[PDB]
């Protein structure tokens, strides 16, 4: 299960992708097909997705009702529709497109008819038009690493955007372990501003999963090899690294409802929450979910019928089995006077750094 | 909040209950891995301060003084202080004492007999040592309506009234019998209860200077294991060897302002005027000596 | 002290911490008020007054310098990592009270060295587990996402060797003979068995994969094109080694550490393959989905002529001279 995305309404169908990352080791004319769940009948699954590759991640558009768009293991985007599924209605041409598979695709919701945003490990992020894959992509920006004369081109692992942060800034993490900022302008045709952890905050592998907190966008996470970290939307440097873990980290968000907790997954296996609230030294709980390894977690951001928000964590396992875990009524919910203290502690840690 | 009940059993468990439940299990539990004290808890204290969630002080015979704080299913230690010379392993404490008027210093009685002086500050140190008891000192407590002023009730059958800037006693109350416990008079300062051997005695320092106003004998067949003072009425509480729980209200012939009856209509003088008569008492002594 | 007012740690349980740091520092800040004064002093020799007070002020200091060693035994109790912790000493490494702080700060130097030795032994006990895995290439590897089986282990293991790294660097940087000690001593003495273990699989590695880079190299030159099935269905022959190969240089590069002989030569040109591979697929295709749509006997030479036009070419294919450039585009004219 390589990546999971919710339904933009609410929490009623859960759309996964299933690819090999392993390399060469995916059979010759394996079922290369991505399906969508409800959650009245998990037996099997509503609707199927047929690609012409094997889908590596897709996401939900909150903008187009039932929209999912994908990134295809070839570098081929698609994007087919929710109710009708079948055959993929938007294909982007074999040779403009980047060569090596999508490691994150992402939608910009913040546009009349939606665009979408594609990064690989081939290192070039594109800014890709839905209503025209015409030629190729709009915007081509390869991820450079130092600036000066050594222009090395290194992967990019992870994408993160946001409403509150704006149309503006888009958060790129790459192969190396640092995190870069891309700044779109309608001057220059684009601009790479911050280098987070070009010097201390560098993670020790790729970062594979990074998001920021819908309570407050100014903190964002990054949850690279062992260890997660947190930055600071300025800052070069991490504020709070949280331990080390069994195994590395494969994914890692926030709760959208609650600013203090965020739940990492192992690939070992077992999935472990960090409640900032209580305690910042230890787990707040840990729990297995597979004896196979973890490769994707999502929350329900919205709540609809019985499912409020932030209750139901979707979570993608190697073997390829899809768990949905309701979370105790304590960890969705707002404990009292939560994002007074959160705010108070990172504005605390955004001193210590400084000092 | 009335309600939440801190207790202390051998094994050095700390159990925590509510009088609110139905169920009656407790509440909270401390275990191994939230690093309870061995032997036993002797004395367990709740902090007045409620800033930072429900703060429970424990004492063990091990000797660490275990500050406890309520989280939502789990409680984190705290190591205070530490009792601690060539002897092995950690010196026993069988009570310790907080200060009403400065939170920060607190009394501790040891097994060894030394009663100590200590700050929540600096945990690897002490602000005074008091080397006038020769065996465990049972109960310390300091006297209400004034500071650095306190008891203690050793198994050395004497009753001692040390004052904190003094490295020994000003007073000491030799009783044949073995003293089981000293408690101050909440009401009026200069008033305590001592129980030994089938005998609770008052004193009042004001109406005599070594003498007991008042000695009884509550219960005929048991010994006595403890004695409690009620802070509304003037009620006393006295315990017995069989489990049985005695009350026993005083005579009025002891009181405060007694020189004479609501003269200069001070209300200040009922937390002042008794800060005041213990140091004017206090003096006397520094005089005698 | 004007120093610790600065300080602002921020680590674990907080403002409490703070709170206390700054009732300290306004405890001092009354005693400074106390000593401007300057009542008679005036550095006078002949007065003994001054004396009595340095003796106030000591005191004072002295008292103050408890505090201290307590709040910093606190906030070293709290954060719970090596790294997290020799944070804390850099605040406080311009605010050392001379021997006071230093009889504090030898205990804590014990404390450190036990920390890192269980970090550094865990690591070994992952390699250990892993070692196994990354050889074998079992799914659930230490080897992270697509990565090649070769480069994947360099990577993980200098991953691992560059996280024991960091510590050893911070702790040649503590005084107070740190060194002399023998259980730092014995720290080290690990790290060494560890740092060869891991050099030493690193090393089986490379020399595996230059025997097998001699290898790959032969299969290019020799691959031409390959046409199977009854039906002729040709389709690019392109090595899945040469395709991992290609991989597997990139990763080099970029660790650095060390490079293969005369393989640069395939990876500068490697993205010129890239383009052709995917230019040449672009006609392959093409003739695939031409073969299948007839029914044919009614245009044979048509098709014939396509088949007799391509029928060279494959035979021309070496990728040891590409001119596909031309041949694509002459095809491309005509399918």
């Amino acid at each position: 299960v390589s990546e999971i995305s919710w339904h933009p309404e609410g929490p009623t169908k859960v759309a996964v992708s299933y690819a090999i990352m392993r390399f060469q080791q995916m059979p010759e004319k394996m079922p290369t097909q991505a399906y969508v769940w409800d959650l009245l009948n998990p037996n099997s699954p509503e609707i199927k997705l047929m690609s012409p590759s094997a889908v590596t991640n897709i996401s939900y558009n909150q903008k187009i009702p039932d929209q999912i768009g994908g990134g295809c293991y070839n570098g081929l985007l698609a994007v087919w529709d929710g109710r009708k599924g079948e055959n993929p209605i938007m294909i982007s041409p074999v040779e403009n497109s980047h060569y090596e598979p999508v490691t994150h695709f992402h939608w910009l919701m913040s546009k009349t008819g939606s665009e979408c945003v594609t990064t690989s490990t081939d290192g070039k992020v594109m800014w890709w038009d839905t209503r025209k894959f015409e030629a190729g992509p709009v915007e081509k920006l390869n991820i450079i690493e130092g600036l000066g004369e050594n222009e090395e081109i290194i992967g990019g692992t992870a994408l993160e955007y946001n409403v509150e942060a704006g149309p503006s800034k888009f958060l790129i993490g790459t192969e190396s372990g640092s995190i870069l900022t891309a700044n779109k302008k309608l001057k220059k045709p684009v601009e790479i501003t911050t280098r987070y952890g070009l010097d201390q905050g560098r993670h020790l592998g790729p970062v594979y999963s990074i998001n920021r907190s819908n309570q407050n966008p100014k903190y964002f996470l990054s949850v690279g090899d062992w260890s997660c970290k947190i930055w600071v939307e300025d800052l070069k440097t991490p504020i709070i690294r949280t331990k080390y873990h069994g195994s590395y980290l494969s994914d890692g968000c926030w709760s959208p409802t609650r600013s203090g907790a965020f739940f990492l997954v192992r690939r070992d296996g077992w999935m472990d929450v960090w409640d900032y609230y209580y305690r910042q030294n230890e787990i707040a709980f840990s729990h297995k979910v597979s004896d196979s390894p973890l490769t994707c977690i999502k929350i329900n951001q919205t709540g609809g019928a019985y499912h409020n928000s932030g209750k139901l964590c979707a979570i993608g396992d190697q073997d390829g089995t899809v768990t949905i875990l309701e979370l105790c009524d304590s960890l969705y919910t707002m404990q009292p006077k939560e994002k007074d203290i959160i705010n108070e502690m990172f504005e605390r840690e955004y001193r210590k750094e400084k000092n | 909040s009335a309600a939440l009940l801190a207790v202390g059993l051998y094994d050095g468990t700390v159990l925590v209950y509510d009088i609110r439940n139905k169920h009656k299990k407790p509440i909270y539990q401390s275990t191994v891995r939230n690093q309870k004290h061995t032997d036993p808890v002797w004395q367990v204290k709740w902090n007045p301060d409620t800033s930072k969630n429900y703060n429970f002080y424990s004492i063990s015979s091990d000797g660490r003084v275990m500050n406890w704080i309520l989280m939502k299913n789990k409680l984190e230690p705290e190591e205070v202080i530490l009792l601690r010379s060539t002897l092995i392993g950690l010196a026993c404490g069988l009570c310790f004492d907080f200060n009403k008027f400065e939170p920060h210093i607190f009394l501790v009685g040891t097994e060894e007999g030394k009663i100590h002086k200590c700050s929540r500050a600096y945990s690897g140190q002490y602000q005074e040592t008091y080397n006038g008891h020769l065996l465990a000192v049972y109960k310390v407590k300091w006297n209400n309506f004034h500071p650095r002023t306190f008891i203690s009730a050793s198994a050395d059958w004497t009753v001692r009234i040390w004052d904190s800037k003094y490295t020994s006693q000003i007073i000491c109350f030799d009783l044949s019998m073995m003293v089981v416990d000293a408690v101050w008079a909440p009401y009026s300062s200069t008033v305590f209860a001592c129980a030994t051997m089938d005998k609770v005695q008052v004193y009042d320092l004001n109406v005599d200077k070594l003498n007991k106003l008042a000695e009884q004998k509550i219960v005929k067949q048991p010994k006595l294991t403890n004695l409690s003072f009620n802070y509304k009425d003037p009620i006393l509480l006295v315990g017995d060897s069989h489990g049985g729980v005695t009350l026993v209200k005083l005579s009025p012939n002891l009181c405060k302002s007694g020189p004479e009856i609501k003269q200069t209509e001070d209300k200040k003088a009922m937390e002042e005027f008794k800060n005041v008569k213990i140091e004017d008492y206090e003096r006397e002594k520094m005089e005698n000596l | 002290f004007n120093k610790l007012e600065k300080i602002e740690l921020g680590g674990t349980k907080g403002k409490t911490l703070t709170e206390s740091i700054a009732q300290i520092f306004k405890e001092f800040e009354e005693a400074v008020q106390a000593f401007t004064s300057v009542s008679y002093d005036i550095m006078n020799i002949a007065e003994k007054k001054f004396d009595d007070d340095f003796y106030e002020f000591r005191s004072k200091i002295k008292e103050l310098e408890r505090r201290l060693a307590s709040v910093i035994t606190q906030g070293f109790d709290d954060y719970d990592t090596i790294y997290g912790r020799f944070k804390l000493l850099d605040n406080f490494e311009g605010l050392l009270t001379r021997p006071i702080i230093a009889d504090e700060l030898e205990k804590k130097h014990i404390v450190l060295l036990e920390m890192y030795k269980q970090d550094l032994k865990q690591v070994q006990s992952i390699f250990l587990e892993g070692k196994q895995f990354v050889d074998s290439m079992h799914e659930n590897a230490p080897l992270f996402l697509n990565m090649p089986p070769i480069a994947g282990a360099l990577t993980w293991c200098k991953s691992l060797r560059d996280r024991i790294q960091e510590p050893i660097e911070k702790l040649a940087q503590l005084g107070q003979g740190i060194t002399e000690r023998e259980e730092y001593k014995d720290v080290q003495k690990l790290y060494t068995s560890i740092t060869k273990s891991i050099k030493d699989y690193e090393d089986q590695k490379i020399l595996s994969w230059e025997k097998e880079v001699e290898d790959s190299s032969q299969d290019k030159l020799k691959q031409t094109l390959l046409c199977k099935d009854e039906n002729d269905l040709i389709k690019v022959n392109f090595d899945p080694s040469l395709v991992r190969l290609l991989k597997e240089v990139k990763y080099f590069l970029l660790l650095r550490l060390e490079v293969p002989t005369t393989a640069k030569d395939i990876y500068t040109k490697a993205e010129t393959y890239r383009t052709q591979i995917v230019a040449l697929d672009m006609i392959v295709d093409n003739y695939n989905h031409i073969k299948t749509c007839l029914l044919e006997p009614l245009v044979k030479k048509k098709i014939q002529d396509m088949e007799e036009e391509v029928k060279p070419g494959i035979e021309e294919i070496r990728w040891k001279s590409t001119n596909i450039d031309q041949f694509i585009s002459k095809s491309k004219s005509i399918v």
